């Protein structure tokens, strides 16, 4: 139909496209290399080959799809490794024995022969069933529950419901009938992946990200369906954050994708899934693997594939959200996103606005991130899904002025801040107090009142200890250790005791990997509580001597619990949670007596 | 008392102050250069292809 | 089969600048079609054609522009991507940067033509790295470990020992063994280097008795400068052949790798291309992607690719461009030190920053000891320790030094003198080395130490 003109990397040109729109894919060469429109000109137009371009020639056939870029999102997507194309990788292992991703297959997004056991839902014949209206649901496996409803822009009578039963993707199963025609509705759905799926309404959040991290959790939370920004300079390995974070959450269901990551990690994560076990009210053993997509494509893979990538994870996650679930998406490396629409507009000759990123950089990352939200669903029963991105923006070179990062902090609601001083230092989480921000504090105000209310004085009393604990680190370091006052001695100690015990966790360790709420809450109320102590001792002692100066006796006598209060973080969470709550109380009330009884001891 | 302040304070100038400072000025220079004067150097040229 | 046709000979070269020959009226191009330019004093040379629009065709010759005339010059299409003949004859000799033979020998037989810059692995397929390595040196498989399809670099900047430590890597390496055949068959890029250390190259590896298994591919710096970009990719082209598709193990070794992000930035550069960071081509995190990401353990098959690639701080700054990315991408970095060189340590490893991401599977029951990773955490975290006391002591004083702090900077140098050096030739075994780790872990008291619990360490014995 059309033919190719000029080819550059991974911009090409066709020529006799007159008929093309804007964004519609396309079929490249013999091969039938996937194409999505982006510069018309005259007859001629612009394609960006997502696949890879060696090996083109000139007068190589171009045909025309007419449709947007699009992604199957049937059912049946959960569990599977997808690429930026939504092709499926382990069907095209087995169909081609090569290992080797081959060039040219065109695989189906989803198999049209599996059958799944169909329940339809309270649905009659007549009925006046709506867009986005749930007129069944499908077990694909344990815990998945998935819900078929009607795409949405349909509407109609039911005049036929397919019975409960195994159903091929090519089965038809709703016949509604808006204006006297009868359309039929199959399994299979396609939704435009630039355009975001609708929503009834967009509601606040009020609801934590429980993370399973001491410090994310308590210092700087996230609520579901917010958007979160990981920076992450070279070495920092924020994948092991990403990955606990699939792991541990809360989520109804985790879509995990890497643009640019590199493939080992990818493997890690689908060899190592499986085995672990999520632990849900009923209480049977079940994989992750099962609640988790991946839609990850190596940094091997071509570049012009990330934005697709991208774009194919946000529209499966929204259409998860759409089933009511609550789902969170994390995107590795986006500044590799960054870097392929640079190479991709450098090209064209688009003007570098800024570092050579184009401008209209800005904008695009901002729509990413705004599809993320807790929504009301549309349709019948009334859902309430959400999407939370997680997204990472590693700085080249590690300073947080660059493009990219600048705009995602500019657009980011919660944010944060790794660090290199405590990635070198061994510290584990490498979350730096300082520089991240929570924009969510505010709104999670109702939870953390009802759930205790002293976490608010807690969190702003351990704020307040970690900013003066930077400021009279600097102070000594400008002066000395010497001339130390008492009251900043025992400022400085118990702050080292958060840096050490609670702002860090092993996350490789059964204690360490994941966190509850409450036994964090039942360490920063230890450590403040201490301090106050000793704020308290200060403020009476018997004389100054005693009261503060006598601090290091203090510690030296209070070493036991002191000690123990530095281990309360040791604990595995297996002992559950009245054996913690238990030994947190003891632990609490054994400090609060032998410090008073100190106090009152020569006082 | 006196000579301990004063090698104190010499010691911390040496240690901290020039030490700091100093990397300050290669990253501003840095970043001065790299950036403002390569993007204007490209965006000239790339001005003038397209006048070309 | 198809009817096969003879390459088309053009003569309508219709404009040259810098680096790039134009073509017009080109008959269906193809684009990365190799070319074979033959000028009209009658030598010969090749290149890439780097973009193909119309019937114009703009290509990049790799021995350079010089001595092209515009009307006597001819271009032959190919009509094919850059292919290397790989075969397994290949092991045992050396080439030149674009592959030719140097070794005094005939051309390869090929078994199968392999075209470089091959498809990636189905990530389905990858599987992750579970098999140390013996490289011949102590402070590598002690700490900051190898995995047999785990990537990662050393970083050292100019003037350091890296390529010596480098030969006794490649001399010294060898699988734990706790089979020869399918060995460790050593690859050994050479990307940009000088003449003597060609030689001193050649020389080792010729006399260490290793050219039964391993392949050079040497290239100078008087060689062009696309050639160089080449050769870490015909490079890890055999690799892939001989571990994935001949299944022997191959330890690939890239040196130089800041010479490749040279060669780039040059070509880029001519290309006139749009530029990241100081200069260098914003693709580059792609183009180092390429390269990288190729090591690992396809699952059908039982072959591994390590890669051990090798940088140089252009201006001893980790934040330059090129480590900056490979830091990134790389999967953990060992680490030299320049002070440690100047104090007179042969293996200058500054094992504060060396540390392998991978090295939490390395470890385990088939191998190492149950306290290995906690041994690793405390002699990583105590040595930063130790050197906060030395700057706390450096600005204060030596009575600044307290009971507990004088402990850790009395580490901090027996660290620095005893575990951290060795002999140019040391296999010094792990059991034996963490021991004297376990004994400088208790120059510190037994209680002490936080990180570690006290039961893991008492599951070994001392003596």
């Amino acid at each position: 139909y059309g033919y190719v003109r000029k080819v550059s990397g991974p911009v090409v040109i066709a020529d006799g496209m007159n008929g093309a729109a804007m964004y519609e894919l396309v079929r490249v060469g013999h091969d039938n290399l996937i194409g999505e429109i982006i510069r018309l000109e005259g007859d001629s137009a612009t394609i960006q080959v997502y696949e890879e371009t060696a090996g083109l020639m000139v007068n190589d056939p171009v045909l025309r799809t007419h449709k947007p870029l699009s992604v199957e999102l049937g059912p049946g997507i959960l569990g599977n490794i997808f690429d930026g194309i939504q092709r499926p990788l382990k069907t095209i292992a087995i169909r081609s024995g090569d290992v080797y991703i081959p060039r040219g297959v065109s695989v189906p997004a989803l198999d049209k022969d599996t059958l799944w056991e169909f329940q339809p839902k309270k649905i009659g014949e007549g009925d006046l069933l709506t867009g986005g209206d749930l007129y069944a649901t499908v077990f694909e496996n344990s815990l998945m529950q998935h819900h078929v409803a009607l795409p949405p822009d349909a509407m109609g009578k039911v005049t036929y419901v397919a019975p409960a039963g195994q159903y091929s993707l090519k089965d038809t199963v709703l016949e509604l009938e808006f204006q006297g025609v009868k359309k039929s509705f199959t399994m299979l759905q396609a939704w435009p992946v630039r355009t975001p799926r609708p929503v009834s309404s967009k509601l606040a959040a009020d609801t934590p990200l429980l993370t399973g991290q001491r410090v994310l959790d308590a210092l700087f939370p996230s609520v579901l369906g917010g958007t979160c920004a990981i920076p992450g300079a070279f070495g920092c390995g924020k994948t092991v954050i990403s990955q606990a974070l699939s792991k541990y959450s809360n989520s109804d269901t985790v879509v995990y994708v890497g643009c640019g990551e590199r493939g080992n990690e990818m493997a890690e994560v689908l060899m190592d899934f499986p085995q672990l076990t999520m632990t849900l009210p009923d209480g049977r053993e079940e994989s992750v693997m099962k609640r988790t997509t991946l839609v990850a494509n190596t940094s091997n893979m071509p570049v012009a594939a990330r934005e697709a990538s991208i774009y194919t994870g946000i529209t499966i996650a929204e259409y998860f959200r759409d089933m009511g679930y609550n789902v969170s998406m994390m995107a590795d490396s986006t500044s590799r996103w960054a870097e392929a629409l640079r190479e991709i507009s450098g090209r064209l000759a688009e003007m570098p606005a800024d570092s050579g990123y184009p401008a209209y950089l800005a904008a695009r990352l901002a729509s990413f991130y705004e599809r993320a939200g807790k929504v009301k669903c549309l349709g019948g029963p009334e859902r309430t899904g959400s999407v939370t991105i997680v997204g990472a923006v590693s700085p080249p070179g590690g300073d947080f002025s660059d493009p990219v990062t600048s705009a995602t902090l500019s657009i980011v609601q919660v944010f944060w801040g790794l660090d290199k001083k405590l990635a070198q230092r061994k510290h584990f989480p490498s979350v730096n107090w300082l520089i991240s921000y929570s924009k969510y504090s505010t709104a999670l105000e109702s939870f953390y009142e009802q759930f205790d209310p002293d976490f608010i004085n807690i969190r702003t009393k351990a704020r307040e200890v970690l900013q003066r604990e930077d400021d009279l680190n600097e102070i000594v370091q400008l002066v000395g250790k010497d001339a130390l006052a008492e009251g900043d001695k025992i400022t400085l100690e118990t702050a080292k005791l958060l840096r050490e015990d609670y702002l860090a966790q092993n996350a490789f360790t059964p204690y360490d990997k994941f966190c509850p709420f409450y036994k964090s809450v039942w360490m920063m109320r230890n450590i403040i509580h201490f301090y106050n102590l000793a704020n308290q001792a200060v403020e009476k002692g018997a004389g100054m001597d005693g009261q503060k100066i006598t601090y290091t006796l203090i510690k030296h006598r209070l070493g036991d619990l002191f000690y123990r209060l530095v281990s309360q973080k040791f604990e595995d969470p297996a002992e559950g949670e009245p054996a913690l709550v238990a030994k947190f109380k003891k632990l609490h009330e054994d400090l609060t007596a032998g410090f008073r009884a100190l106090e009152d001891e020569t006082r | 008392l006196t000579l301990d302040e004063a090698i104190k304070t010499t010691n911390r100038r040496v240690n901290a102050l020039e030490n700091v400072v100093k990397p300050r000025l290669e990253n501003t220079i840095t970043y001065i250069k790299g950036e403002l004067d390569e993007l204007e150097r490209e965006d000239f040229f790339r001005l003038k292809k397209i006048q070309g | 089969e198809g009817t096969l046709e003879v390459a088309m000979e053009y003569r309508t070269v219709t404009g040259v600048a810098g680096p790039l020959v134009i073509l017009d009226k080109v008959k269906g191009p193809k684009y990365y079609e190799i070319v074979n330019i033959r000028l009209g004093d009658g030598t010969m040379r090749r290149g890439q054609v780097l973009e193909v629009d119309g019937e114009k065709a703009v290509v990049q010759v790799f021995e350079g522009t010089s001595g092209i005339d515009n009307k006597f010059t001819t271009v032959q299409f190919t009509g094919e991507v850059l292919k290397t003949p790989v075969s397994l004859d290949m092991l045992g000799r050396i080439f030149n940067g674009s592959g030719k033979p140097i070794d005094n020998g005939p051309p390869i037989l090929p078994e199968a033509y392999l075209d470089i810059s091959g498809s990636s692995i189905n990530p389905s397929e990858r599987t992750y790295p579970e098999e140390m390595i013996q490289t011949g040196i102590s402070t590598i498989d002690v700490m900051n470990s190898i995995a047999r399809g785990q990537k990662i670099p050393l970083f050292s900047a100019a003037g350091l020992p890296h390529n010596e430590i480098a030969a006794q890597i490649c001399r010294q390496a060898g699988l734990v063994k706790r089979g020869e055949e399918d060995n460790f068959a050593i690859v050994f890029a050479a990307m940009g280097v000088n003449m003597e250390t060609a030689q001193f190259f050649k020389r080792d590896f010729e006399e260490n008795g290793s050219m039964e298994r391993v392949t050079l591919f040497l290239n100078l710096a008087n060689d062009p400068t696309i050639e160089r970009i080449i050769t870490p990719r015909i490079a890890l082209t055999t690799a892939e052949y001989l571990a994935y598709e001949c299944g022997k193990h191959v330890l690939v070794i890239l040196t130089d790798m800041s010479s490749y992000a040279d060669a780039l930035r040059e070509v880029s550069a001519a290309r006139e291309e749009v530029p990241g960071r100081r200069g260098y081509p914003g693709y580059m995190y792609t183009d180092l992607a390429q390269i990288y990401e190729r090591a690992g353990r396809i699952e059908g098959r039982k072959g591994s690719i390590t890669q051990i690639p090798i940088l140089t701080m252009p201006n001893d700054d980790i934040t330059h461009p090129t480590p900056d990315l490979t830091g990134y991408i790389t999967e953990g970095q060992i680490y030299i030190d320049r002070q440690l060189q100047n104090r007179q340590i042969y293996p200058p490893i500054n094992v504060l920053p060396s540390l392998s991401r991978l090295m939490k599977s390395a470890i385990g029951e088939g191998m190492t000891r149950r306290d290995h990773s906690d041994v690793s955490n405390q002699l990583y975290a105590n040595y930063a320790i130790g050197k906060d006391v030395q700057a706390m002591k450096a600005v204060v004083g030596e009575e600044a030094l307290s009971s507990e702090d004088l402990l850790y900077l009395e580490f901090l140098d027996k660290f620095e003198r005893k575990f951290v050096a060795q002999g140019a030739y040391d296999s010094r075994n792990i059991f034996q080395s963490l021991d004297l780790a376990w004994t400088l872990l208790r120059i510190f008291p037994r209680e002490l130490l936080h990180r570690i619990p006290g039961k893991t360490l008492d599951q070994y014995y001392s003596r």
